[PDB]
């Protein structure tokens, strides 16, 4: 008998792993700087304006 | 008449003993145990 815990269980798999992608990357004008990851797009305007 | 050597009542004692052959289920006096469940239908936490 889990009845109870599935509707516990809905609720607590969609917030742990459900992810939207914030206004930087979808409707504000942020630089690559803090749009992209910085471990490896940390010379890419460097390198692209090169 | 016949006398005959009895064991005397002080050195024996009747105990009382209750046989069963099997050991009675946790819902012992109930019919159905299962209508608890089956009229359950807002759910169980």
């Amino acid at each position: 008998g889990g009845e109870a815990q599935l509707a516990m269980g809905l609720n607590d798999m969609v917030a742990q792993c459900f992810h939207m992608h914030g206004a930087q990357t979808t409707m504000l004008s942020t630089p690559i700087i803090s749009r992209a990851d910085f471990g490896v797009y940390h010379n890419v305007v460097t390198n692209m304006y090169r | 008449i016949k006398t005959a050597p009895v064991v005397p009542p002080t050195e024996q004692r009747d105990m009382v003993q209750e046989e069963r052959v099997g050991t009675p289920v946790k819902n012992a006096g109930n019919a159905n145990p299962a209508a608890d469940s089956d009229n359950a239908t807002e759910g169980v936490v």
